[PDB]
């Protein structure tokens, strides 16, 4: 917007004001991938922590 | 009431007796800190563990 500039009567000139403006945007977005295993051998003959 | 000072036919009276009872602290072992573990070995084991 803007303010109007004054004008004379007789001469009758006016103003005018600009259209609008759209434009249009995109998004990409991250991936996360995890990966975890588990094998006997970290099981079989480990001891527990905090027991006997 | 108790026989004399200086001679075993005079009487001199016993009035009480004063005692001086030695100073004790605490407010230590009166809060609940300590929480007691009895065991039945002369040594005991602990486990560390820790991740990131």
């Amino acid at each position: 917007i803007s303010l109007l500039d004054a004008v004379d009567r007789t001469s009758r000139k006016a103003e005018t004001s600009a259209p609008e403006r759209v434009r249009q945007i995109s998004f990409p977005m991250m991936y996360f991938k995890e990966v975890e295993s588990i094998t006997p051998d970290e099981i079989q003959g480990v001891r527990q922590p905090g027991t006997a | 009431l108790t026989n004399s000072e200086k001679s075993r036919f005079f009487l001199a009276d016993l009035t009480g007796e004063v005692q001086s009872i030695p100073n004790t602290y605490g407010y230590i072992s009166g809060l609940g800190l300590f929480r007691s573990a009895p065991q039945t070995q002369t040594t005991f084991l602990m486990d560390l563990t820790d991740w990131d």
